[PDB]
């Protein structure tokens, strides 16, 4: 998810 | 505005960012609640306003009811539309995983891609979005699973 | 302030790549739209 963890 | 599936852009951070994904069918426009936040949204020279959405969905619909209904059929390989930031739309095909939840089971996809990958439609056979990608967990290897996350019409 | 570009057709794609795995996951949703694992 990157840096949108969850998202 | 035309159907199909768009980037959601903004000015705001360093250059031009891409912070989402969105389906445009029936006049609606279609993206994940945490993409947008709510805020209008420009198309051309137009405006689009919030309509509906909900934040424990994680979904939003612009310019009218969420519109998209189809869901996925518990035993078929779908495809995801990715549009990654900066990238061409590519089309993965995969069998959904399952979240089974308190409230029942929803299908969940195994991919993983940039933050503004948001929003990007999942489809079946016939080309109808069975929902959007992007709203998931990490699982104990580290691999990120989206759901299979769809509205009501 | 936030803006759309088209990038493609809704389309099932005949060649397309196949990957991906197909877990099954005791989640949890919360108010604030977060799953988590169970």
């Amino acid at each position: 998810k990157g840096g949108g963890x969850k998202k | 505005t035309t159907d199909g599936v768009y980037r959601v852009m903004t000015r705001r951070l360093l250059g031009s960012t891409q912070v989402g994904v969105g389906v445009m069918q029936e006049g609606v426009f279609h993206t994940m609640w945490h993409v947008t936040k709510g805020a209008a949204l420009r198309s051309g020279e137009g405006r689009l306003d919030p309509y509906w959405g909900d934040v424990k969905q994680d979904l939003v619909s612009y310019c009218g009811p969420w519109k998209l209904d189809a869901a996925w059929d518990g035993l078929s390989e779908v495809q995801l539309l990715a549009v990654p930031p900066g990238e061409r739309a590519k089309n993965i095909q995969t069998l959904p995983g399952i979240f089974k939840t308190k409230d029942g089971d929803i299908g969940a996809v195994a991919l993983d891609y940039p933050a503004g990958t948001s929003g990007s439609p999942i489809l079946d056979k016939c080309g109808r979005v069975i929902g959007l990608y992007g709203n998931g967990v990490v699982i104990k290897n580290g691999s990120y699973v989206s759901a299979i996350t769809q509205g009501k019409r | 302030d936030m803006y759309i570009e088209r990038a493609g057709d809704i389309t099932w794609e005949k060649d397309a790549e196949v990957t991906g795995n197909s877990p099954r996951l005791d989640v949890a949703l919360d108010e604030s739209g977060d799953f988590s694992l169970v």
